[PDB]
């Protein structure tokens, strides 16, 4: 293991959520992960083990705020009669599906949008679809690239389902089946990408169901730069992400010859979260950076 | 009806849990009695909010590391 980040470097993490139903995710994220890391690295003692209730309060705010948002289909969008967001439902679940450790969380809230995407936007191929874009296009990440729509957005929506399943295993009968069939797709397709954005977030997703070998793995593997990251030409926030999807990968493969370098080349970057466009860099970067901590040797 | 089993199970786990949390009043012990209970099923909501409520009730006293 390596030495974990500085919590001093995270104290503009803990921020107030406010905003419709995407800003008020824009602004629950970078405090859910800030806390998850912190607790996961032991820093509170040595930062303030009072700012964590604080942070508590906030994520709770956030939380209930979020909840107005609940559109009766259990979907979410920035206003509730807004078209749902598939993207935005998703991401609600994989940011509840880590706030469970935090706060108390509804189930049936999480597992309803859970049951709305499978039984609303897959395709019998496997495949998510967006029907309603956010209008925040800057929380995204690198799903903003229009390319490979599909596989990102499939393994994106298959990650949250993925984070759920604990939580929603005994209320969702579909759920098994739906991940199935959503990584049947990813790994006909794999060999085929072009992204190394793509790669990253494809790979995570079908390593978590060890569906990530042979050469699909060698494809993965292969797609990293200097051994160290994943890249495309564009914006560095994408590569940070990017290579976060691929550290959880690695970790999920249990491949920890190859993860050093990662984990070297994401602390060297010193990206700390937070500001416009930062929401998928700063949940992953700290979210691959807390499961290292958590299980690296 | 091995669901009614597991369905319980996850109610004994939670409860120890909590229990647990109320004894030592960690952060690591209150992550797990919260996931725990969060895990219960809704068959059981009257003592999931009782378990809440206990586990709101000892983050109102404060944690140590």
């Amino acid at each position: 293991g390596s030495r974990s980040t500085d919590a001093e470097r995270l104290k503009h993490l803990i921020v107030t959520p406010s905003g419709a139903g995407e800003q008020n995710m824009i602004g629950m994220t970078p405090t859910v992960i800030a806390v998850h890391y912190l607790d996961e690295t032991e820093q509170w003692e040595k930062f303030g083990l009072e700012k964590r209730q604080g942070a508590l309060e906030l994520i709770k705010k956030g939380y209930t705020q979020q909840l107005a948002f609940r559109q009766p289909s259990s979907a979410f969008a920035a206003f509730v009669k807004r078209a749902p967001s598939t993207w935005l439902t998703a991401y609600v679940v994989k940011v509840f599906s880590l706030a469970v450790n935090l706060i108390a969380i509804d189930s049936q809230v999480l597992c309803g949008a859970v049951k709305w995407l499978i039984l609303e936007k897959q395709k019998p191929d496997g495949v998510f679809q967006e029907d309603a874009p956010v209008i925040h296009q800057e929380m995204i990440g690198g799903l903003r690239n229009n390319n490979e729509k599909d596989m990102a957005l499939t393994a994106f929506v298959l990650i949250s389902l993925q984070e759920a399943k604990d939580i929603c295993e005994e209320q969702v009968n579909s759920l098994p089946g739906s991940i199935t069939k959503a990584g049947d797709f990813l790994e006909a397709n794999y060999m085929n990408l072009q992204r190394s954005y793509t790669v990253a977030i494809a790979g995570y997703a079908l390593a978590q169901m060890g569906r990530l070998k042979g050469p699909l793995l060698n494809k993965f593997l292969t797609t990293a730069k200097d051994k160290n990251r994943w890249e495309d030409p564009g914006k560095q926030l994408y590569n940070v992400e990017a290579t976060s999807y691929a550290l959880l990968a690695l970790l999920q493969l249990k491949d920890f010859d190859f993860v050093p370098p990662v984990v070297r080349w994401l602390n060297e970057q010193r990206y700390y979260g937070g500001g416009y466009g930062s929401t998928q860099a700063t949940f992953m970067v700290f979210q691959a950076l807390a499961q290292y901590q958590k299980d690296a040797p | 009806t091995d669901a009614t089993i597991k369905k319980e199970q996850k109610l004994i786990q939670a409860q120890n849990l909590v229990r647990e949390f109320e004894k030592t009043h960690t952060v690591s012990a209150h992550r797990k009695a919260q996931k725990a209970v969060a895990l219960v099923s809704f068959e059981y909501k009257v003592k999931k909010m009782v378990l809440q409520e206990r586990i709101d009730n000892v983050l109102k006293q404060g944690l140590v590391r």
